[PDB]
């Protein structure tokens, strides 16, 4: 809403390990093929949709921003996991 | 008015189902009950499969159970009897005293599936609560209405220190703690009750300061994942109508979280990650939001956790820490050769040890023993290899210091009265941090070390070094 | 000289064994979270696989 | 533009993981038993249907510089296993060779070609 | 043999887990959920009526010698592992000692016998 009214949005996303967690649920309770980690193929797609709703607009939308500022916890301290 | 009635179609293991009539169906979650020559069986309704049919967890052994057989809905869940007389009386998942004592007295009757506080509802500051042990309440304090984590293991003094907490919790506000046995071991238990008839904190002819609810491990799964939830319901409402700083123990928090998992897989549900239900965490949440501090009064949970495969990065464990705060690594031998406690300050960690909330002194004092500890622990190598002379003047003071400190972690039990001799004395976290302190300043150095052994405040380390003197010459 | 050469390589060998107690400790701490890690995606493994054997 | 133009094409792309992983998306409502690790089992099938029809092709010729994501840095995923078979000339980019600082981060013991004849 | 002769005879099976095998080969397409790691949920009752139909009787005596072979050479396989309940005198073989040049490769101290005692 902010951005496209011409202003500028901080939006942070805490914890989305635990919204990956609750879409596992969500799928594994809907009788969904289990993935990597029993995660469903479509984690990859619900961080995508979600993040790439936040860009700065161009002079002509009226140049408003959306800034996304996601919290993941990663476990053992590394970063080469599915979902990181 | 007209019971609601059926019929049992199927018992498959645990998993008993039921077909109703029309516009008779309950919701789910809630009690069920058949008669059966040697009890009740009582079944909790999870899944509605249409036809008028639900599918329904047996609480209880369902054996010799045939199809066509009545049953009988409660209206509601699970409910437990509440109220003050169920301290001192040994309680099941059903509410059924199974300490054969007579029936419960209780006038209230609540069910186990209740909502967590809502927002506004829920305190806004963190809040302190003493715990008595002096080395607890300094380096590793106790959360009022926290979710402390009891890291300990076998032949530590584990059970010693839930009696003390209950003992000083009892003393120090209002305490009436509830003690939750889920996979009760029905001999460590019934070790457990004869130990609360002989400290005193169960009254069979006065009052007791605790309740002891838990489920044997014998029992079917689910009761186990349900003996937590009569608990807590025992806790809140000794919360939310009596404005007590209440405190719950849980048998083993793994155990719950293995129960959830056991329980899901025979409903069908796919487990997630190891074997392990795809509502770990919503299972957790839905325990550990209740157990919390609120407007009128505050429950701090103390939980026994175990580590499979001593693997931290096991999903259960996440999950549980998840709702930690605080917790205390119970020293395996390690501080238990000499310190009572044998707590491991020095793996034993609290997030409230902050100035905001112990305030500026009680994080500086810690952090001092802390660091004090460090250094002689990484001294003590070369300590073991030549001794005391390789170290320099400032390293032999600083050993010698924290051995004192070390010495004077140590604290006496008012449970532990009838064990040895010694009086336990309820330190307070004042007098806790001014006595850490002073022996930080450095002013008692000439006390010997085992003037701090076996003692509470600091004043009974200059009584108890005027008593050696006394004794020396 | 023999001597001040003998006591300068054992405080040398010293100070190499503490390096390697050092190195080992690190790699010890990556190997322990690789093995964790593994045993963990291997159960998913046989779960997931007898899961879709339903 | 290789037909019907007659000139040197030069296709890019920026991932083909995607497309495995978009068939995977779509296998699982589909109605097709789940494949290794929760693949779609048309896997090999569709990815070389989609990597053949890029070929040199005699009436003209084309480069294309493929893409490709290894899940969790993971080089035996099913997919980059199968598209490991539909390729010539390859660049790893291992991570180690990343946190080493050497920028490209292609591991030299794993880039590999045909062309490498005397 | 054995019963109606009175005879001693000698049973050469070799790589009895192909008899496990091939059960577990069926056991999918005759609509049985699969056990762990992918056998047969009934590998042990069947196994064990074949073995103990493998014994020395009152009437007769037979020597059973029979060749396992553990697939991936792992002893912790069900297959394998529920067929050492059932053998006396157990030789196994070991790949390290055959690489390093000892042919009869039998390992000197996992391979073990209920006869070895004074």
């Amino acid at each position: 809403w902010f951005r496209d009214n011409g202003k500028h949005a901080l939006i942070v996303y805490d914890d989305l390990s635990k919204q990956a967690v609750a879409y596992r649920q969500l799928s594994l309770l809907l009788r969904r093929p289990p993935g990597r980690e029993a995660y469903p193929g479509d984690v990859f797609y619900l961080h995508s949709r979600l993040l790439e709703r936040a860009a700065k607009l161009s002079e002509k939308e009226g140049s408003g921003s959306l800034t996304a500022l996601p919290v993941i916890e990663t476990q053992g301290g590394d970063v080469s996991a599915y979902i990181p | 008015s007209t019971p609601i009635t059926g019929k049992v179609t199927a018992v498959i293991g645990a998993i008993v189902d039921v077909h109703f009539e029309q516009s008779e169906l309950p919701a789910i979650l809630n009690a069920l009950e058949i008669k059966t020559p040697q009890g009740k069986l009582v079944l909790e309704v999870a899944q509605h499969l249409g036809e008028n049919t639900v599918r329904t967890i047996a609480m209880d052994g369902t054996e010799g159970l045939v199809r066509g057989e009545k049953v009988l809905d409660t209206g509601g869940p699970i409910s437990v009897p509440v109220g003050r007389e169920t301290l001192g009386r040994i309680i099941n998942v059903i509410g059924e005293p199974i300490d054969e004592r007579g029936p419960i007295k209780s006038k209230l009757r609540k069910p186990i599936h209740a909502d967590p506080p809502s927002f506004a509802e829920q305190s806004t500051s963190a809040e302190i609560l003493e715990t008595g042990i002096k080395v607890v309440d300094l380096l590793a304090p106790y959360a009022r209405g926290g979710k402390i984590g009891l890291f300990g293991g076998a032949g530590v003094g584990k059970t010693v220190f839930i009696q003390e907490l209950i003992n000083n919790i009892a003393k120090a506000h209002g305490g009436f703690s509830v003690f939750t046995g889920v996979g009760e071991r029905t001999r460590e238990g019934n070790d457990l009750y004869r130990e609360m008839k002989e400290t005193g904190v169960i009254n069979l002819e006065g009052e007791s300061k605790v309740a002891l609810v838990f489920g044997q491990m014998n029992e079917p799964p689910g009761a186990r994942a349900r003996v937590a939830l009569t608990g807590l319901t025992i806790a809140e409402y000794f919360r939310d109508e009596e404005g007590q700083d209440v405190l719950l123990f849980i048998d083993n928090i793994f155990r719950f979280t293995q129960a959830g998992s056991e329980v899901s897989a025979l409903l069908g549900r796919i487990p997630s990650a190891v074997g392990y239900q795809p509502t770990l965490a919503t299972d957790m949440g839905l325990l550990q939001e209740r157990i919390t501090t609120t407007k009128k009064g505050s429950v701090t949970s103390v939980q026994a956790v175990y580590v499979p495969a001593d693997d931290l990065t096991d999903p259960a464990p996440a999950t549980t820490f998840a709702h930690l705060d605080a917790t205390t690594v119970l020293s395996r031998g390690i501080s238990e050769l000499g310190i009572y406690p044998a707590v491991d300050p020095l793996d034993s960690k609290s997030r409230l040890l902050d100035a905001a909330v112990v305030g500026q002194e009680h994080y500086d004092v810690a952090s001092k023993v802390q660091e004090t500890l460090q250094t002689y622990k990484s001294l003590q190598d070369i300590i073991a290899i030549l001794g005391m002379d390789e170290l320099s003047e400032q390293d032999k003071l600083t050993v010698e210091r924290a051995r004192k400190i070390q010495r004077f972690l140590s604290q006496p039990f008012a449970v532990a009265e009838v064990f040895t001799g010694i009086p336990g004395k309820l330190v307070r976290l004042k007098d806790t941090v001014a006595s850490f302190k002073a022996v930080l300043e450095g002013k008692y150095d000439n006390i010997p070390e085992h003037a701090f052994y076996m003692v509470g405040g600091i004043e009974d380390v200059v009584a108890k070094a005027e008593k050696l003197a006394a004794e020396a010459n | 000289a023999m001597a001040q050469g003998y006591a300068a390589e054992i405080s040398a060998r010293r100070n190499a064994m503490d390096n390697a107690s050092k190195n080992a400790g690190d790699m010890i701490n990556r190997y322990s979270i690789l093995y964790n890690r593994t045993r963990q995606a291997v159960i998913t493994n046989e779960l997931v696989d007898i899961i879709t054997g339903a």
